[PDB]
């Protein structure tokens, strides 16, 4: 009932006698090697934390230990980007030039012919072209010298090795008890108030105090030398008074409630800035306080020692309707005992949130000089949405994982989780005949268009000139979203962004944005991503409600979560598990985001991005998606056939790594057939005539050479599969949008 | 016996240390399940540090100015704390007999001796006695408390002989470094707001208190 | 500053929320509130002394001071936002 | 009861005191093991020997380079040399590696297998090769004085003076090498520059080792 | 020290330093010998 800070003084001894004993975290694995699948074994079991102990409080404290040690790779990955920054780049240059100097910060050594590859970025400089869009968020923070980034590598080297420290010291000196990791109440509290809150408002502090003046005087045409220090502007009054009047009144129109005096760096300007192509760092500041003010009052809703407040609890058990049972009763024990499912959840949000972070920076760039750079743009979009989808199937199969292992039915007796397991069939029928008829209804009309093409009948097809399908419900509200800043946003001057309607920004000769708009194509691709979803969620939930229990295998809880089969019998029970459910889950994620990436693609360089030229704007493709993207055919020589000529012409440039990238994943994916069309009995037997070859020689090992287990096969085959495509279709948009973007 | 106090914080707050009011709402120095610096030894040890840290702070930030303002030094001298070249954005005096850097390493190699040999008497109490230090090594052997070492040196006078005079003056150190330690965050908030010093603050607010105060000092 | 309509409003608004949970009429740190929003007592883990009649502790004042405060410049950004 | 590195840290385990200037120093374990601390110790007499000879000749020729008798710096003796002099700088570095390859070989081997450089196989010399110690090779060639054949407790503490000053001239060989490359003088120019005026000519005054000054 | 050689010689440490090695190796000899195509 009291939050405080429970704890316990040395409970593991720091030393390196375990390093020298392999496989010590299990006790299958603590006998040693015998046959080489122990040796995969070691590395299947070593992350599964609640397969090595029983223990709630040993798993819990192994978990904040790990979150230390991955913080602590986040931290050396940032500052090896900040020191590529200050040493390998052309950051300097970009900053006087950024329009027509491409972002540069990787360098390769002379040797074996590779410094073909260090072509001619501009500024002086040869490099590789990047597209994380550092130089963008560098431009927007105000850094405008490599002394800057130097040092911000060198605090996140410090802050990378205390992360380390930190996981070491609440390993072996002082490890918290099961009751400090279960006060969900103030963890709630503080990273919804603090972690959130005071994020976003020092975020705000430096970017009114740095972001706005610093990049109020590069819009204003100054030089980065002459530009003041970021101190210089925290130090004296005068000069931030001179670029924003309010600033003379200091802290006072704060707090007499006259926060309309500071509207002159607090605004809802809204679209693009017209110099740079991106948002206005004022209405990002604006943003960034009302969070941390949201935030901040939202940090303060749970109880944790004092009688205000709530408990969870409570509220979850007064949510109870009469077509529900009883309610959510055993939620909140649910949560605060089984990390699976907490991690199942923040998953799926967290990807949830990755895919809306992707559109919402296409649509809405909030860097200085992001829209003119379509190779930052389509990377960031196509790279946010592979993480999301990602993250989302993980969350399925750490849903599963709590339904097979943490799961208890006597502590879920007529709550929503035992009624969705009641019904499970119905849910289950319901959403595999929704698939199908999505399946139809969007696979159908592209057949249907292929064969009236190539029938000679365009008039039978379904397209703007023949039967059209508009997206009326999309187009209305992207006229709603457009004319809303004179009806419901009289104090906005301007859209939220420009897709919805009205005129263009450009910047430098390309379009930064434009407005988009949608016809047949667009809806028979929208079908086809919801279909798409819908099968992958059908794969999930099947996997994840039937991991327990089904009408073939009654006892499948008691085979765990991770199995091959339960054999041949039953006519065949082969993927039974909820990890094939997730195996084959992560093969429709991927089909379903390689289309989502392909239409961004075609769509942008179609419809958006393309140059300006003198009374009229010509896009990279001519605006061909409209009328050759309703049939397959057209996506196969329009997208594929005709996009893909720079990516395989691209021997003896600076992009002739990425067409040997090209030609290697599609080795690595094919690879993948050879594991996912087979069977370990093959391979086991051709290991036994191996084995004779090298007994007869007296080369074999006394570690007997077994074949990979069949769900070791599966994994390798679905890894392969996806490293294989994601990285074919990678070196293509790259290689494509650096050539022609 | 302060505002604030609780049933949970008096549950191991029974007087026993020097100036125990109660005040715990926290609950910092709960000896169930504690570990590492939150702890009541170090936590004790670490506020009466900050006290005496405070208190020569405050001594040495407010002195400059009043002996400037009394005449007693020159003009050359009597400088704000924080134009004294602590902060060289804010103001550096150049006036000593070597740059800044150089009695930084100065203040490194003394301080590097006084504070480890302090946190080594803290981790083993007793053990700055044995080892040669040019004979100092016999008054550093302090007692079981690492807060109140005392010896010949420490305790000069030999003050507090008995207990109860201890106590008094315990608790008298540790109010006043707690007001010492109020008033140095008094004197970095004025100087960040204000931007003068904080006698000349005091001064002004004593002119006019209705024209000089937080509420109009904000623009 | 003083006598102005933002300083009456702001002053108004924290007295009135510091006069309700004080007189058992907002939610305090002692009473806790039900669904069906009626008083009741709480278990809280702090236990703060007090010397008050009521047991108005020192929470109750930074908690309706912080109510009173976002009542007040909600209601004064509402008047000025009106022409009012 | 010995002064440790550290007052008031117990001394490890693998550090008695029995080995000259013993002060309980390793934090990081390297010479915990006794064959490894065996090597380290030869190793450790090797780097303090060639350092004695290194900063005792760096500080007589800065001797005599601050005073009018031409001679050159350390950094630049080298080259003086093989170009004042007729001297291959290759065949001279194969002369070198061939004297310092036959004498550490058989100190190697010596230490392998202690004793056996006394067999008599190298122009009959038996006793002169036996060894007295690890790390102290007793005998009338490298000690033709005596000094380790008499007096124990004098040996003992001159052994303690020989690691103590190696230790010395390690780190005053360092300081060399990065008085050298930070100030680009001798060592005895920034001696005189430093005893010129010290208040202002140090090393938080170079320009180079604080960056931020 | 001993539990720390032990990790040292492990198969992916002892795998990695020589990997590190030979390829190192290889790439200082195509350095030092840029273009060799035939003896």
């Amino acid at each position: 009932k009291k939050v405080k800070i429970a704890v316990d003084r040395n409970p593991v001894e720091t030393s390196f006698e375990k390093w020298a004993k392999p496989g010590h975290f299990s006790r299958t694995l603590s006998k040693g090697p015998n046959t080489t699948t122990w040796i995969w074994n070691l590395h299947a079991d070593a992350h599964d934390f609640d397969s090595h102990t029983s223990d709630l409080e040993e798993i819990s404290r192994k978990v904040f230990s790990a979150h230390f040690g991955q913080l602590g790779i986040i931290f050396i990955w940032l500052s090896g980007m900040y020191f590529h920054g200050a040493r390998f780049s052309n950051y300097e240059a970009w900053l006087s030039d950024p329009t027509h100097i491409k972002p540069s910060a990787q360098v390769v050594w002379p040797i074996v012919g590779q410094e073909i590859l260090n072509g001619d970025v501009g500024g002086g400089f040869q490099g590789i072209q990047i597209t994380s869009g550092f130089f963008q968020l560098w431009r927007a923070s105000g850094i405008t010298s490599e002394l800057q980034l130097y040092t911000t590598a060198i605090g996140g080297l410090v802050m990378a090795a205390a992360m380390f420290f930190a996981g070491w010291f609440h390993y072996h000196k002082a490890a918290p008890k099961l009751e400090w990791f279960q006060n969900v109440e103030s963890m709630l509290n503080h990273h919804l108030g603090g972690l959130l809150g005071l994020g976003s408002l020092a975020w705000a502090g430096h970017q009114i105090h740095v972001s706005l003046p610093v990049n109020k005087l590069l819009d204003a045409g100054v030089d980065p030398k002459e530009i003041p220090l970021p101190h210089d502007l925290l130090l004296n009054r005068a000069i931030m008074a001179d670029l924003y009047p309010s600033f003379a009144k200091g802290i006072a129109p704060f707090f007499t409630l006259n926060w309309s005096e500071y509207s002159d760096f607090l605004t809802f300007k809204g679209g693009l800035n017209p110099v740079t192509g991106g948002l206005w760092l004022s209405d990002t500041a604006h943003h960034h306080v009302a969070i941390a003010v949201l935030f901040l009052v939202a940090g303060h809703m749970y109880r944790t020692n004092w009688g205000i407040g709530h408990s969870m609890k409570e509220i979850l058990e007064a949510h109870r309707g009469p077509f529900t049972g009883e309610g959510h009763v055993g939620l909140y024990e649910i949560l605060t005992t089984s990390w699976h499912a907490q991690l199942a959840i923040n998953l799926a949000l967290f990807g949830s949130l990755s895919i809306i972070v992707a559109h919402h920076m296409y649509a809405m760039p909030p860097y200085p000089y992001l829209a003119t750079d379509y190779g930052t743009q389509l990377s960031l979009f196509t790279h946010h949405t592979w993480i999301g989808g990602f993250c989302i199937v993980g969350a399925g199969a750490h849903a599963a994982i709590f339904m097979v292992r943490d799961y208890d039915p006597t502590n879920n007796y007529n709550n929503l989780l035992d009624r969705v397991i009641r019904h499970r069939d119905a849910i289950i029928s319901h959403l595999n005949w929704v698939c199908i008829f999505l399946g139809f209804h969007s696979f159908g009309l592209y057949i249907h268009n292929d064969t009236m093409s190539a029938l000679g009948r365009p008039q039978d097809m379904f397209s703007d000139t023949a039967i059209q399908l508009q997206p009326v419900f999309a187009q209305w509200i992207q006229n709603t979203h457009f004319l809303a800043p004179q009806l419901t946003a009289p104090n906005a001057l301007a859209a939220t962004s420009l897709t919805w309607g009205g005129d263009l920004v450009a910047v430098g000769g390309k379009v930064a944005m434009m407005p988009i708009s949608l016809g047949t194509s667009d809806f028979m691709v929208h079908h086809i991503h919801a279909f798409t979803i819908h099968v992958t969620v059908l794969i999930l939930l099947k996997g994840v409600l039937f991991a327990r229990s089904s009408r073939l295998i009654p006892d499948k809880a008691n085979l765990g979560f991770r199995f091959p089969c339960d054999g041949p019998g039953r006519g065949g029970t082969c993927q039974v598990s909820a990890w094939d459910h997730v195996f084959l889950g992560l093969f429709w994620m991927y089909n379903s985001l390689s289309i989502v990436i392909f239409h961004f693609s075609w769509k942008m360089q179609s419809d958006v991005w393309g140059t300006v030229t003198a009374s009229g704007v010509s896009h990279i493709t001519g605006g061909n998606f409209a009328q050759s993207a309703n049939t397959i055919n057209g996506w196969l020589r329009d997208f594929l056939w005709a996009q893909s000529s720079q990516v395989i012409q691209s021997y003896g440039s600076a992009l002739s790594a990425y067409g040997l990238i090209f030609l290697g994943a599609h080795f690595v994916w094919a690879f993948s057939l050879m594991f996912l069309f087979s069977g370990r009995g093959y391979w086991q037997e051709l290991i036994e005539s191996i084995v004779w070859a090298h007994n007869k020689l007296k080369v074999a090992p006394a570690i007997q050479p077994r074949a990979l287990s069949i769900t070791q096969g599966r994994a390798v085959g679905v890894a392969h599969y996806l490293l294989g495509g994601i990285a074919t279709t990678w070196s293509f948009f790259l290689a494509r949008i650096i050539s022609v973007g | 016996l302060y505002v604030g106090a609780s049933q949970s914080s008096l549950a191991y707050l029974d007087g026993s240390l020097p100036g125990d009011f109660g005040f715990d709402p926290l609950g910092l120095l709960d000896p169930v399940n504690s570990g590492g610096f939150i702890e009541p030894k170090w936590l004790q040890y670490s506020e009466v540090i900050h006290a005496r840290w405070a208190m020569l702070g405050a001594a040495g930030c407010i002195a400059p100015e009043v002996l400037g303002a009394a005449g007693l030094i020159p003009d050359a001298t009597n400088i704000k704390w924080f134009e004294s070249g602590v902060i060289p954005p804010a103001g550096s005096y150049n006036g000593y007999w070597a740059d800044p850097y150089t009695i930084f390493f100065v203040e490194i190699v003394a301080m590097q001796f006084a504070e480890l040999r302090r946190l080594q008497d803290f981790r083993y109490p007793g053990s700055m006695g044995q080892q040669y230090f040019l004979g100092l090594e016999a008054i550093f052997k302090g007692s079981g408390d690492a807060a109140y070492p005392g010896g010949p040196f420490f305790n000069l006078f030999n003050l507090g002989k008995t207990e109860a005079a201890m106590k008094e003056l315990k608790l008298k150190e540790i109010k006043n470094g707690r007001l010492a330690m109020l008033a140095m965050l008094g004197y970095g908030a004025q100087a960040v707001m204000t931007g003068k010093g904080p006698f000349q603050n005091l001064v002004e607010h004593l002119a006019d208190p209705v024209n000089n105060n937080i509420l109009t000092n904000f623009g | 500053f003083i006598g102005s309509s933002t300083n009456l409003i702001m002053v108004a608004s924290t007295t009135a929320t510091l006069a309700a949970a004080r007189f058992g009429l907002a939610p305090t740190v002692k009473k806790n509130t039900t669904a069906g929003l009626k008083l009741v007592d709480s278990k809280n883990s702090a236990g703060v002394i007090s010397n008050d009649p009521a047991g108005f502790t020192i929470v109750d004042v930074l908690a309706m001071g912080a109510a009173g405060h976002g009542l007040g410049v909600g209601i004064v950004l509402g008047l000025k936002g009106i022409g009012a | 009861v010995r002064p440790v590195w550290f007052p008031g840290n117990p001394p490890p385990a693998h550090l008695d005191g029995s080995l000259a200037g013993d002060y309980g120093f390793d934090p990081l374990f390297l010479g915990q093991e006794p064959q490894t601390l065996k090597w380290y110790v030869q190793a450790e007499l090797v780097h303090g020997r060639f350092a004695m000879l290194g900063a005792a000749g760096i500080i007589l020729t800065s001797i005599g380079a601050k005073v009018g008798l031409g001679f050159p710096e350390w950094y630049d003796a080298g080259k003086v040399v093989v170009e004042k002099n007729n001297i291959d700088f290759p065949t001279l570095m194969v002369i070198q590696f061939y004297l310092m390859g036959w004498a550490e070989t058989k100190r190697w081997y010596d230490f392998k297998n202690p004793g056996s450089q006394a067999d008599g196989s190298f122009l009959g010399f038996t006793e002169e090769f036996k060894g007295l110690e690890n790390g102290y090779p007793g005998g009338r060639f490298f000690d033709p004085m005596g000094l380790s054949r008499g007096d124990a407790a004098k040996y003992q503490e001159y052994k303690q003076k020989e690691v103590k000053n190696g230790r010395l001239a390690m780190i005053a060989c360092l300081g060399f090498a990065a008085q050298y490359a930070a100030t680009g003088k001798g060592p005895l120019d920034n001696l005189a520059d430093h005893l010129a005026d010290p208040n202002h000519v140090n090393f938080a005054t170079n320009g180079v080792s604080i960056p931020i000054a | 020290m001993k539990d720390f050689t032990t990790y040292l010689s492990t198969a992916p440490v002892i795998a990695t330093i020589w990997f590190t090695f030979t390829a190192g190796l290889l790439i200082e000899i195509n350095r030092y010998f840029p273009d060799p195509l035939v003896f």
